[PDB]
């Protein structure tokens, strides 16, 4: 039960999953018993991202998910003590205030999509069905349940887009790499959350007594000293659930990076394709030579 | 059959199990053998016909011999480090319980190595020293299957779902990212109808670069398949017998012309051949060479079935523009599906970009023209109408004399904007010596000789 | 130079359901395997531990002796902030006659208490100073001076496990029963339901365009 | 600036939160209990000698409740039962009588002139501490030394742009 937290995200996943479903059968099944559409959602890509028009949303909602990300590392950075602290100050009005521009932004993607079932099961709509509603369960119990709020690193993703917006990323080479590199410090930060969720928390069978005290830091650092292949095991996993979860990531990160061994055609083949500009000094003046040149 | 593994497996567990009902106690020994014959998890999948692919197979076997030794190894971990060492009278116990063992064995062979938990057994060690070394060299053992996995899991095509309810075209004979390109750019042009048809392709070679890049911009209407035209066998997963014409394309820059469309019309017998009654639609790029299709017992061009012969249009087109100039770009503009434009400037392709526009047409023309002379009824079409009359058929006169009346059910051949356009002209009602060849259609004359004429 | 570029215009809708199919459809078949997953771990994981409990017979037992033993216990205090700062007190032993086992046996809270004192019957939450633990002590065995022999009580006791340790409460509430034939059921549950759910909707999807 | 944010102030708020009052002596006792502590010889001795055990107790001016002192929090941490702990030293009369001198300053002080001391309700009630465990190194280091790292940074950026941008318009002068 966990007072209803994680309950409030699932819910009102599968509960909006079951409107869809119930909704385009009866929709269809009612012919065999016997708009702002397009004026707002051209506003959530051209405000947006492909003409660039007024200020790009896309740019905002990178900078909050990071806010996000931040006010996660204060928050799992104290002992949890719940009962009080100062959050009654910024910390958690301000995480309330980035909540509700989230809601809003899903509001406008929610009439965009057509075919309402596929936008349902896009990841970056599930990364806010596990980060909108336990938020709004919060302010009842003023108290900051440290449950998928590190789900917000999922979507950083999304950084080569504004890069190729600033036309800083233009090359068509070089955003492969930006997108290689941002997979991977994404998901090593993800999945560092959920160590460090299931590690501190301890296993139902030993009525949770069995806590190993694990800060996200160090849950950061393990999954770096384990992927690497070193494995020191001055800090490891306890739980059971957590050596579950390792033996989980170990097999996930060899398979990963063994098919992402085969990019030397981007990084070795194509990164020394240099000349493609030749800058004009003026003042000076020049030849061209050309034709067949050893 | 005694020295078969299966055979074995059932040795090392049977016996013990009739000896443990005499104490009722229950000894585990060997009992973790069971997991060595999870092995045959591929033949059932195979039965149940899940499992139908030749490639996919082998990585359901390569994936149960990893999960089955690993299972089973860590089961020797688990009976030899629990129950301690002879040469300490037993009294060296690790307390280690299966799912350590299965950890343990998992952490070691992937080179990490925590040291939380490890074998302290002597028996133990020498085990582990054997493990590793047989761990790394069954890995390098099938670090050869590339083959299988990033050679031919990208094999893609072999199936075909029909959609019923629409229709199709199929696509054959020689496809690049340039002559699909002139193609697709007008059959999926945005001013026809919503005439959803194009859902095939068919050629034996994959596809290349960009090619797929040009597939997945248009998404919903390519589903590339390979497979080779020959095959009844592919035919028939193509369902062609469904499909409502044939569009076959041959490569105009070949290395020898009269081998290309030779070849070409043996693709014509095997579709032909596998079903009599489709439309085909080719292209020759030789002159003599479209002879050859009207022997083909059951192509009939009264149905539809027709050759496109590059070298009589391209020799012809530009033939006609030595009585006329610009006629080539005429003729060549009425084909190509094009929108209007609008140009604001006065330059000379503002005009020229109104003309483009101009597709030709032809509809049934209605019941009131019946029984007028043909240039009353193309005055009637332009001035009345705003649509421009070519030819009729009669079988097919163009430009008729005024001595020529038309009768009912005729076609009238025309030149305007849209498609959408045209239903006017069946809607109106009143509203308001040897000289010649021997079918004297071409000049001849008696034989020269090549010495008369340099 | 480049005339008007080109023409918006574009008019699609996925046809019906594609990708939407798939998702939903693989997404179901992923909540009924990690559903029958969840249910083969939380099994052996949750049954293991659960039948030692569950083993432990019930029974009607009685006060034998109370007594003093003397030695002063070690235990941990904390300060609300990582105090390992350690204080001590006096074991208590409370001796029960088992109405079934009819063998001497000490009392125990619970088998936290049993393994982390087998000597003593009780112990204190520890506190700073010497005397707050043993008043803490104190306090608990008055309960039982007060009330020796009069009034038998229900207790815990395994004899396949030990004759000589009696529990006043059991190790795990009803969670197992209640959670571990649940979570993972009603993940499988709602799977299945999702599956039926769309293939009614794309087998119906057909036989409604079909209608015209 | 990013790394010594949450890693300083994550510990500099527990020292932040703790407040201020102006206490009272409420009783001093000798407790018996000779603890264990360990005394260097300049170089790698692990040997070790004892102490008694003293404990001051205060009544705080805000909280009203029975408390012991404390120095600071290192020596609240390493013996939470006294009030102070002397320098360690090899003999065990060194070590009483550097307890006796700092009781002796308590013992003649008993209730008499108030004085400043720090407290935190949010953790224990029944410890008060004389002095603070961290000094203004916290704010006059971690908000500067990266700062002026940044603000150097932009400075080379700013002036080699500058200089940059006027070489090609004083080449031009000519
Ligand atoms: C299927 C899931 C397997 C069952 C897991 C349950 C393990 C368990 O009961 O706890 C065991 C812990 O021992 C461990 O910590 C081993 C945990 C590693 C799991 C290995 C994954 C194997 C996947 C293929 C035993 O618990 P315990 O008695 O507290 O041991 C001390
Ligand atoms: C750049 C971002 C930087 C933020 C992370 C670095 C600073 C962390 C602040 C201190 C901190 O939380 O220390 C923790 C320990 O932490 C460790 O000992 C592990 C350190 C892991 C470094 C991982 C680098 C990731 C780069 C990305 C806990 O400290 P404590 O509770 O005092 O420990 C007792
Ligand atoms: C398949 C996996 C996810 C099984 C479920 C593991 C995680 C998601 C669940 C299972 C048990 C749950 C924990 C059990 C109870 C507590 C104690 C509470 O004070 C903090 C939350 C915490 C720690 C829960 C967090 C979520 C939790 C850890
Ligand atoms: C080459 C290897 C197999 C040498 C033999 C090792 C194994 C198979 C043999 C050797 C010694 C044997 C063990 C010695 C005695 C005991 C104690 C008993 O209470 C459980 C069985 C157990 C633990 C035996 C199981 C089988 C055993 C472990
Ligand atoms: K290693
Ligand atoms: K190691």
């Amino acid at each position: 039960m966990w007072w209803a937290f994680l309950a409030s995200s699932m819910v009102t996943f599968f509960g909006g999953l079951f409107i869809i479903l119930l909704w385009r059968t009866l929709k269809y099944l009612w012919t065999v018993c016997c708009w702002m559409t397009s004026v707002k959602d051209w506003a959530g890509v051209m405000i947006s991202a492909q003409t660039l028009t007024g200020r790009v949303l896309v740019v905002l909602v990178f900078a909050l998910s990071i806010g996000a990300l931040v006010i996660y590392f204060i928050d799992s950075s104290n002992p949890i003590e719940s009962c009080q602290n100062f959050y009654k100050d910024f910390t958690l009005q301000i995480d309330m205030a980035f909540n509700v521009f989230f809601l809003l932004y899903f509001g406008l993607r929610f009439i965009a999509a057509n075919d309402k079932l596929w936008f349902w099961l896009e990841v970056n709509s599930v990364v806010d069905f596990f980060t909108v509603p336990p938020v709004f369960v919060s302010v009842y119990l003023n108290r900051s349940w440290l449950g998928l709020r590190f789900l917000r690193a999922l979507r950083l993703i999304q950084f080569s887009e504004i890069l190729q917006f600033l036309n800083i990323l233009k090359t068509s080479n070089s955003i492969k790499l930006v997108n290689l590199l941002s997979i991977f410090i994404s998901t090593w930060l993800t999945a560092a959350g959920f160590i460090h969720l299931v590690e501190n928390s301890g296993d139902p069978w030993e009525n949770f007594q069995n806590n190993q005290a694990l800060t996200y830091w160090e849950c950061v650092y393990l999954l770096m000293v384990t992927m690497s292949t070193v494995g020191y095991g001055d800090v490891y996993a306890k739980t059971t659930l957590g050596r579950l979860f390792m033996v989980f990531f170990i097999l996930g990160g060899l398979a990963m990076f063994a098919s992402y061994v085969p990019e030397i055609i981007e990084l070795i083949g194509n990164r020394k394709k240099y000349g493609g500009s030749y800058s004009a000094v003026s003042g000076r003046k020049h030849i061209v030579v050309c034709g067949h040149i050893t | 059959f005694w020295l078969e593994v299966n055979s074995v497996v059932d040795f090392f567990t049977v016996p013990p199990v009739f000896v443990s009902v005499y104490l009722n106690r229950s000894w585990l020994g060997l009992r973790f053998l069971r997991a060595l014959r999870l092995i045959q998890f591929s033949e059932i999948l195979q039965f149940l016909n899940i499992l139908k692919t030749s490639n996919s197979i082998k990585l359901v076997n390569l994936l149960s011999i990893f999960i089955s030794t690993w299972l089973t190894a860590a089961g020797f971990i688990h009976l030899v480090e629990n129950s301690g060492d002879p040469w300490e009278n037993f009294q060296n116990n690790q307390a280690l319980t299966y799912w350590e063992c299965v950890y343990l064995l998992m952490v070691t062979m992937s080179t990490v190595g925590y040291g939380d938990v490890y074998a302290k057994t002597t028996l133990g060690r020498l085990f582990m020293v054997f493990f590793i070394l047989g761990g790394l060299a069954m890995f390098a053992s099938y670090v050869p299957e590339i083959i299988e996995l990033i050679g031919n899991r990208k094999k893609y095509g072999g199936s075909y779902s029909a959609v019923s309810g629409r229709k199709h075209i199929v696509v054959c004979g020689h496809i690049t990212l340039e002559s699909v390109s002139n193609f697709l750019k007008d059959f999926l042009h945005k001013d026809r109808d919503d005439v959803n048809v194009e859902i095939v392709f068919l050629h034996n070679i994959s596809p290349n670069l960009e090619l797929e890049a040009l597939f997945k911009r248009h998404f919903t209407q390519v589903e590339f398949y390979q497979g080779s035209v020959l095959n009844p066998h592919d035919l028939a997963r193509v369902k062609i017998e469904s499909a409502d014409a044939c569009l076959i394309l041959a490569n105009k820059y070949c290395a020898d012309p009269d081998a290309e469309d030779a070849s070409n019309i043996m693709r014509v017998i095997s579709i032909k051949n596998y079903h009599p009654k489709i439309r085909i639609i080719t292209q020759m790029l030789q002159y003599h060479n479209k002879a050859h299709l009207l022997n083909i017992p059951s192509w009939n061009w009264k149905e539809g079935d027709d050759a496109i012969c590059l070298a009589e249009l391209k020799l012809g087109f530009i033939a006609q523009s030595c009585l006329a100039q610009g006629l080539s770009t005429m003729l060549a503009n009425l084909f190509s599906m094009r929108s209007f434009i609008k140009i604001e400037e006065d330059t000379w392709q503002k005009y020229y970009l109104e003309g483009v526009s101009n597709e030709m047409y032809t509809e049934y023309l209605s019941s009131a023209f019946v029984g007028l002379s043909f240039p009353t009824v193309c005055e009637l079409c332009f001035v009345k109408l705003k649509l421009l009359m070519i030819a009729i058929e009669s079988r097919i006169l163009i430009n008729p004399g005024n001595h020529l009346k038309i009768q009912e059910g005729t076609l009238g051949f025309f030149i305007a904007s849209d498609a959408k356009e045209v239903k006017r002209a069946f809607f109106y009602c009143k509203a308001c010596v040897k000289k010649y060849d021997s079918t004297g259609m071409f000049h001849w004359c008696a034989p020269k000789e090549i010495e008369k004429v340099i | 130079k480049i005339r008007d570029h080109d023409l918006l215009d574009k008019r699609k809708t996925v046809t019906a359901l594609k990708a939407g199919e798939d998702k939903s459809i693989r997404l179901g078949l992923f909540l009924i395997i990690s559903g029958v997953v969840s249910l083969f771990i939380f099994g052996f994981c949750w049954l293991s531990p659960a039948l030692q409990d569950l083993q432990a017979t019930e029974a009607n037992c009685t006060v034998l002796s109370v007594q003093q033993i003397g030695e002063v216990f070690e235990c941990t205090f904390t300060c609300g902030a990582d105090c390992r700062g350690t204080s001590q007190y006096p074991c208590v032993q409370v001796y029960v006659n088992n109405s079934e086992s009819n063998s001497r046996a000490l009392l125990h809270s619970d088998e936290h208490q049993l393994l982390t004192n087998p000597k003593c019957s009780y112990i204190p939450p520890c506190k700073r100073e010497n005397q707050k633990n043993l008043e803490s002590v104190m306090n608990w065995q008055q309960y039982w001076k007060d009330e020796i022999g009069s009034q038998p009580f229900t207790c815990y006791f395994n004899q396949h496990q030990r004759p000589d340790d009696v529990l006043l409460h059991r190790t795990h509430d009803e969670i197992v029963l209640l959670h571990c034939f649940l979570w993972p059921l009603v993940t499988f549950v709602v799977g299945v339901l999702i599956v039926v759910l769309t293939i009614c909707a794309k087998s119906l999807a057909v036989k409604a365009e079909a209608m015209k």
